[PDB]
């Protein structure tokens, strides 16, 4: 009964995994990244990363190796799933489609089973003979490498010691060994075991198990000729071979303990490593000895290298350049230049790939555009953390604004020559054409004596041999630059009028009537080279010369009006190379051809607001490409701005958009408009590098934003930001964050960096009386007010010493029309367990400083607060409570209410309040105005770990639970039985495949009322720790069936990669249970409808009964389908 | 105030006898499902599972209904009482026998049987059947466990650094107040990720809340160490609500909540916000504040003793006791205590039974220092 | 053999424990 529908606004960014091999070539050295449930293949070039496929898969990437099994001719790619689905992939490519097929898949949990407590564990044997799988505590799981075993078969082998901290396989052995450190009550280990198939059980290993440092972590394997292995620790990295051992207690690693590794030489003479804090070492290996011919390790020098990003993992790309992956940052190209060594670091930085994660908490702000709202996160943790604000499509800066009632066309011109700067735009009307000058921002308007005042100009444009080519509607009458003189002029010889219009710089195709003559731009003259007649009218004309030369169109294609087809015809002559009849009934608005970075494409614009996108060939004919996307709801003149080093297409319609190609693939972008019908690219003096777009209603000049869908902007702060609020009022931001301060030898805390809180513009420190070892960190955490404009911190209010500040609001209270921030916090001291005491205090940002109206002292933790009518709701401990604002500016008690239960969560609508605790017992009360109590309204206990929730409807409750999972909460008050108006039904499930940590009310996209509105209503934001975007909005009981019949069918037809069913991932996941997936529309397949082919178009729906108002329609047709998914696109 | 008192007798039930059909633990439930098992009435007993019940069989109905339970799943069903009377119930749980002896002793049959509880449930049904013995429809109830609550979120890199080295020695300072300040500061890490703070996810941390109440038991009375009290947070939860001295109510809330976490922060929210107790029908004593509530047995304050008239009393030992008048001469009888006299102990106000004095027989034992109360009158405040 | 079953006094007479189990019901 819950009917929500789900999509995915930003896909995830932070980096879990990475390896590199020969994957797509047994030349290419390819870089494979792992997001979460996106797997990203690069190739590594000699000027960094080359993208190569995107590919996403149903489950959280949780091992990812690659291994060459002898005869194979390049690695495979074995990928474990967190729900343990275990396949092997085969990149695969055919020309120029991409697939990566499945060579083995299978699902390798177990019926019983504790998962252990280190996590999942995947290793490979250097041979290929098997894997290696440490899923549960005590087992070891082993999965033999054959062709037969297609299913990817496993058995288990008893492990005696139950406790494995690290587990790898060792080199240069006669069998599969490997060689763990493990614990016991005796302290930590090291043993060795030589794996057995035939058997099925472990054997001797090959030395005896040797004590290590009680707190060696890590294991790493040194390939032939050094063999053994290499254990890492916090205190030492030792070196065992058996017979041989080395052992060093080098003192640079101390500070922090190593999490990660890479093997930089094939040999392993060098090794790569990260600790917590983001340095990177270098254990260095030296093969002096040699006694008979073997060598044998000698020494264990260990450097410094510099700092980089906090790194989940690294790998050594070729050529001195280091891959720097983080899950908590920015992942990076660093360089391991040898020589240069700037101030003692050896990494400089080459690249940087955007990062959300972790998103802590978020707001929707209208920040630039009245209507459409932007979203700014907290993103990042440690040194890593900033703010990230991302709005969608490509926003128009207008530096201009003129009056134009209904401009039917506007046209560059430069009446100077030699000049290099346009000077005066033609804009052409219904009746007139009047060419306004502007030098600088004049309004003036210089009538060209070429050009007739009184006439529709259909093309202005400069031609060559200083001439200024006008086709006016009366006839192409020519016009002169310096004499202002009309060369030549061709008027109709029959009277006939000029209906389409389409010159080139040195061409000029037009058609008047049924019948379009070509005419050269001759010197000084105006003579044609051929002519012919077209069966139907003349609806479009395209005739553009393609790369080079750019003298000569090879090919013009024009569009037919009674007809609607379009047909590739050579300039000086009329024979149709090739045909094409795309669309019908509306004739074609605008035909263009497109050559989008060495790709050559033809796109032609229906009069309904659809374009047709399609390639073409340099030299003859082209291709088909059939695929329609309606890029707006009215006719669309499509023009080409550079603007770029890229041609790129400028889409001016009801929708304004941007045509733009990534790699190799043409996507359509948004401009941030209301409405722009007719444009022009115009790089004139005064307004430089700008775009004149003119609107059914007034003419503007502004400039473009980028070429990207989704652009996203980075604050740096340098430290963990925890909260986030805005307050219009004084524009500008309040974040709660913290930064690291380690107790230093002389009874104070010094920092470890700059920061954003302590490098701001003024400051202040909290001063109120209302209430250990050196080299101790201790978080120090404060307020910043940061501008919404430059982002600068504007201000850096510091807490008390070992205060803990909890939650943030901005709002206004009572009849006071100040806004204020109101922060709750909770003094924590490492003695005690829970909270004794703790403040609301309340400031407020007036005249650039921030101060404390008042502040309350409680005998709680405030772990979370929100405004309820004008009131505060403050939740204290295991309470909540509302307080009253007086006229005195100070807070008073207006009600209590006792749970059972830690009111973390604190929602509000109307009159309703939603309480939850970590435990994920929701509960829900009611606020009786006339008698000012709170009143239980219905309960809903049930053991789980609850991430976040939020109030989709005042009958409807969403939220986000264990395993990365989302459920939905729904009240029946119509119940007449009094035990059910307590309880809350469960009328939703869904299985996220992320942590979400905030959600939020609001949406990305221009909010208008459009009249017939949407199928879906409301709309809910909300961000998790990989750092993606998602969106829920509510549905109908018809659109949610259709929805999921859709769904039923895709499966069927879509195949995911790793043959992992669709059902199984989106089910419900819990440790103890599992169940399906109920009342939840996943947006991303149902998206995944338009990506398909027509045949398996076609597949899908054979039977869906579409029509609902009225009509059953059995065929429900295909394009149907289209339109329906492009509402639910358009949504995001 | 320790006496060198060895602390089994008390849980080994010595007073009713020795010759005990000794009976092996090996029942069990498919969890989750419809069930019927019969009640035994007239008993007024909120069990625990893992909670010791001894019991006295005289009606010959309620001992043919326990021997065919022993000819058969030898576990029936202890129904929940609350305010209102006439079976108002709503759970209960199952308790297995153990223990069982017939003796008709004056020719009638008095099977004396002793069980523990093992499973929860609730009642759907109570069907009375013609015999006298009613069978009742049960739901077993499953007790669930929850994962740590850092395993969604945790870092895949840093998960060689979660297994700790074990604790350094046991009840030493600055052992514990840095051992678990290290051992918070590893474990949470990830807490950086989400929206909260370290010490709130340590506030719901399994292995944190048992160390608080072992803490806090250890305030109440000396326990030797790992003086039998269950690692598994599941028993330990379990063992602590069976110790704790509150009323029916308590108890049904305890027995209801589901999970181990959410029954170990309830506990210690009951022992860390009550203090002051009082006896019914007069609700205005506060005899046995808390900071005397010693153990004399292995089970803990509080356990399950039955007089010689099947009457079963659950009794709780305190080192002192004011407020109190006596009556009757130290009987040494049937002393639950081997070691102990006993004597009636009647309010001094109500004149309500509540308490029993002791006396001393021997040397090394604390001569007339001890008191065990009763949860017939017995409400915190 | 005049004895309290509810409690476990013990009396030598019956008024008083017929007192006491009165004093027991209710
Ligand atoms: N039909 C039929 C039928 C058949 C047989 C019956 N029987 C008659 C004979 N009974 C033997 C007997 C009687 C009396 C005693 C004295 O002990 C008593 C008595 C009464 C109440 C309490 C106590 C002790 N006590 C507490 C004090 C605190 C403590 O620490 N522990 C306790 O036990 C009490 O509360 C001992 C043995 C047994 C058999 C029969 F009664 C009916
Ligand atoms: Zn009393
Ligand atoms: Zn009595």
């Amino acid at each position: 009964m819950s009917y929500n529908y789900v999509v995915t606004a930003q896909k995830p960014t932070a980096v879990n995994g990475c390896v590199t091999g020969h994957f797509t070539s047994a030349e290419d050295l390819n870089l494979l990244i792992a997001k979460n449930t996106r797997l990203e293949i690069y190739v590594v070039t000699a000027e960094g990363l080359r993208p190569v496929k995107e590919v996403g898969m149903y489950g959280k990437i949780a091992v990812m190796e690659l291994f060459r099994p002898k005869g194979e001719s390049k690695d495979l790619l074995f990928i474990l799933t967190a729900k343990y689905n275990a396949c092997i992939l085969e990149y695969k490519q055919s020309g120029e489609s991409i697939d990566i097929i499945t060579r083995a898949h299978g699902n390798v949990q177990d019926r019983i089973g504790r998962p252990s407590e280190t996590g999942i564990i995947g290793i490979i044997d250097p041979e290929c003979r098997m894997i290696g799988l440490r899923l549960y505590d005590g087992l070891f799981k082993v999965i033999p490498l054959d062709r037969d075993n297609k299913e990817l078969k496993a058995f288990n082998i008893r492990l005696e010691e139950l406790h494995v901290i690290d587990v790898k396989f060792l080199y240069g052995c006669q069998a599969p060994t490997i060689c763990f450190v493990y614990q016991d009550p005796q302290g930590r280990h090291v043993k060795t075991y030589e794996v057995s198939l035939r058997e099925k059980e472990f054997n001797k290993g090959p030395w005896k198990q040797e004590n290590v440092e009680a707190e060696a972590s890590m294991v790493i394997a040194v390939p032939e000729p050094f063999g053994g292995a290499i254990i890492i620790g916090q205190e030492s990295i030792t070196y065992h071979n058996g017979d041989k051992y080395l052992a060093i207690a080098p003192p640079i690693i101390k500070q922090s303990t190593i999490v990660c590794h890479n093997r930089v030489d094939p040999n392993g003479s060098r090794y790569l490593l990260g600790d917590m804090e983001g340095r990177l070492f270098m254990l260095l290996l030296e093969k002096e000895e040699q006694m008979d011919g073997t060598v044998t390790l000698k020494d264990l020098r260990v450097e410094l290298l510099g700092e980089t990003s906090i790194a989940e993992c690294l790998t050594y790309l070729d050529n001195g350049v280091v891959f720097v992956g983080s899950r908590l940052g920015d992942s990076q190209l660093v360089k391991l230049n040898v020589d240069s060594n700037e101030q003692g670091s050896y990494v400089v930085a080459m690249e940087t790939f955007t990062n959300l994660g972790p998103i802590v908490d978020m707001c929707v702000v209208d920040l630039e555009r009245q209507g459409q709202g932007q979203l700014v996160t907290c993103s990042g943790a440690f040194k890593e953390g900033s703010l990230r604000i991302i709005r969608n499509g490509i926003g128009i800066h207008e530096h201009a604004s003129i009056d134009l009632p209904g401009i039917k066309g506007l046209w560059p011109l430069r009446s100077d020559p030699n000049r290099e700067t346009d000077d005066t735009l033609v804009l052409s009307f219904v009746g007139q054409t009047r060419v306004l000058m502007l030098n600088g921002e004049e309004v003036e308007e210089t009538e060209l004596m070429g050009f007739v005042d009184d006439q529709q100009t259909f093309f202005c444009g400069n031609v060559a041999h200083q001439q200024l080519i006008q086709i006016t509607s009366a006839s192409v009458r020519l016009v002169s630059q310096e004499p202002k003189a009309l060369v030549s002029e061709w008027k109709e010889p029959q009277a006939k009028n000029i209906s389409v219009a389409s010159c080139n710089s040195s061409q000029v195709v037009v058609a008047v009537g049924r019948a379009l003559y070509y005419l050269q731009i001759h010197p000084q003259e105006l003579r044609q080279i051929s002519h012919t007649e077209m069966e139907h009218e003349v609806a479009c004309l395209d005739i553009t010369p393609l790369g080079d030369s750019n003298g000569l169109s090879p090919l013009c294609a024009i569009g037919l009006w009674t007809d609607i087809s379009a047909r590739i015809l050579k300039l000086p002559s009329f024979e149709l190379l090739h045909k094409e009849m795309l669309g019908g009934e509306i004739i074609p608005r605008s035909i263009l051809m497109t050559t989008f970075e060495s790709s050559h494409y033809l796109l032609c614009a229906l009069g309904d607001g659809a374009l047709f996108y399609f390639g073409l060939n340099i030299e003859t004919g082209l291709l088909s490409d059939r695929k329609k996307v309606t890029l707006g709801t009215q006719p669309t003149v499509l023009r080409t701005f550079r603007s770029l080093s890229t041609t790129n297409v400028f889409a001016c319609s009801d929708r304004p958009t941007v045509i733009y190609s990534s790699n190799h693939k043409l996507v359509f972008s948004n401009v941030n408009l209301k409405e722009v019908n007719y444009m022009c690219p115009l790089n004139s003096d005064g307004y430089p590098d700008s775009l004149a777009l003119a609107n059914n209603s007034t003419l503007t000049i502004g400039t473009i934003d980028e070429i990207q869908k989704l652009h996203i902007r980075t604050v740096p702060l340098y430290e963990s930001p925890r909260k986030i609020c805005y307050q219009e009022v004084s524009q500008c931001f309040g974040v709660l964050s913290s930064r690291i301060e380690v107790q230093d030898t002389s009874g104070g805390t010094t920092a470890l960096r700059p920061s954003a809180s302590t490098q701001a513009l003024s400051s202040s420190v909290s001063s109120s009386k209302l209430f250990t070892s050196f080299g101790e960190e201790v978080e120090v955490h404060n307020l910043l007010i940061i501008d919404q404009h430059t982002f600068e911190v504007l201000h850096a209010h510091q807490f008390l010493q070992n205060e803990y500040a909890l939650s943030l609001v901005s709002c206004k209270l009572g009849k006071d029309p100040n806004t204020y921030f109101i922060v709750g916090t909770a003094m924590v001291y490492p003695e005690e367990a829970e909270p004794k005491q703790g403040r609301i205090v309340v400031f407020q940002y007036s005249d650039g400083k921030l101060q404390t109206v008042a502040e309350k002292e409680v005998k709680g933790a405030v772990y979370s607060m929100v405004e309820f009518n004008g009131k505060l709701l403050a939740s204290i401990n295991s309470t909540v409570r509302l307080y009253e604002w007086t006229t005195e500016k100070e807070l008073r008690t207006e009600c209590n209410h006792y749970n059972n239960i830690m009111a973390l969560y604190l929602k509000t609508k109307g009159d309703f309040i939603l309480v939850g605790d970590l435990m994920r017992s929701v509960l829900l009360l009611a606020y009786k105005p006339m008698e000012g109590n709170f009143e239980e309204i219905a309960r809903d206990f049930n053991p789980n770990w609850m991430s976040a929730v939020e109030i989709l409807d005042d009958d409807n409750f969403l939220g986000a639970e264990n395993a990365f999972n989302l459920f939905v909460c729904q009240k029946d008050s119509a119940a007449t039985t009094d035990e059910e108006r307590q309880h809350l039904q469960e009328v939703g499930l869904f299985h996220l495949g992320e942590f979400v940590n905030v959600f939020c009310h609001g949406s990305l996209v221009m909010q208008n009322l459009g009249e017939t509105s949407t199928p879906t209503q409301g709309s809910v934001l909300f961000g998790t720790v990989n750092g993606m975007i998602g969106l829920v909005t509510s549905l109908s009981e018809s659109w949610y069936n259709l929805l999921l019949d859709m769904q039923n069918r895709l499966n069927k037809v879509i195949k995911s990669v790793g043959k992992i069913e669709h059902s199984f991932w989106r089910s419900f996941h819990t440790e103890r249970k599992t169940e399906p997936a109920t009342g939840f529309i996943d947006g991303d397949l149902i998206e995944s409808f338009l990506d398909i082919s027509r045949p398996k178009m076609q597949e899908v729906v054979a039977n869906l009964q579409y029509d609902d108002g009225s009509g059953m329609k059995r065929e429900a047709t295909a394009d149907d389908l289209i339109k329906v998914v492009e509402e639910l696109t358009r949504i995001h | 105030n320790i006496i060198n008192f060895d602390t089994s007798l008390p849980t080994s039930h010595t007073y009713l006898g020795a010759d005990m059909e000794e009976f092996h633990g090996r029942t069990l439930h498919d969890d989750d499902s419809c069930q019927v098992i019969p009640v035994l009435p007239q008993v007024m007993m909120i069990l625990i599972p893992g909670q010791t019940l001894p019991l006295q069989l005289f009606h010959p109905q309620e001992v043919s209904m326990v021997r065919n339970l022993i000819q058969k799943d030898r576990t029936f069903a202890v129904l929940a009482y609350s305010n209102v009377q006439e079976r108002e119930a709503q759970f209960g749980t199952t308790a297995e026998i153990y223990a069982y002896r017939e003796e008709q002793d004056f020719g009638i049959e008095i099977v004396k049987v002793k069980a523990i509880g093992r499973q929860r449930f609730k009642v759907l049904e109570l069907r009375t059947q013609s015999d006298g013995i009613q069978q009742a429809k049960v739901q077993i109830l499953p007790e669930c466990v929850l994962p740590s609550t850092m395993s969604a979120v945790q870092l895949e890199s840093l998960n060689k650094c979660q297994i700790f080295p074990s604790k350094p020695v046991s009840r030493e300072d600055q052992c514990s107040y840095k051992w678990w300040q290290k051992y918070q500061k590893r474990k949470f890490h990830c807490a950086n990720l989400t929206s909260w703070p370290r010490w709130l996810y340590s506030l719901y941390d399994a292995e944190t809340l048992m160390d608080r109440i072992k803490k806090q038991l250890r305030e109440w009375d000396e326990n030797l160490k790992d003086d039998s009290l269950p690692s598994n947070p599941i028993d330990f939860s379990y063992r602590v609500a069976a110790c704790l001295p509150i009323d029916d109510v308590l108890r049904i809330q305890l027995l209801k909540i589901g999970s181990a976490i959410q029954r170990l922060r309830c506990e210690l929210d009951i022992m860390n916000k009550c203090t002051s107790l009082c006896c019914k029908q007069c609700q205005e004593t506060e005899i046995t504040t808390k900071n005397e509530i010693f153990s004399l047995s292995l089970c803990g304050p509080m356990a399950a003793y039955v007089n010689p008239h099947g009457y079963v009393h659950e009794t709780l030992t305190v080192y002192k006791a004011c407020n109190l008048n006596l009556i009757g001469r130290p009987s040494t009888e049937h002393s639950w205590f081997p070691g102990y006299a006993w004597t009636v102990a009647q309010c001094k106000i109500c004149a309500s039974h509540i308490g029993w004095k002791f006396t001393a027989t021997k040397k090394d034992m604390s001569p007339q220092k001890f008191w065990g109360l009763t949860r017939s009158a017995l409400l915190p405040t | 053999p005049f004895q309290c079953n509810q409690c476990g006094a013990s009396f030598t007479q019956k008024g008083n424990l017929l007192r006491h189990i009165k004093l027991h019901s209710g």
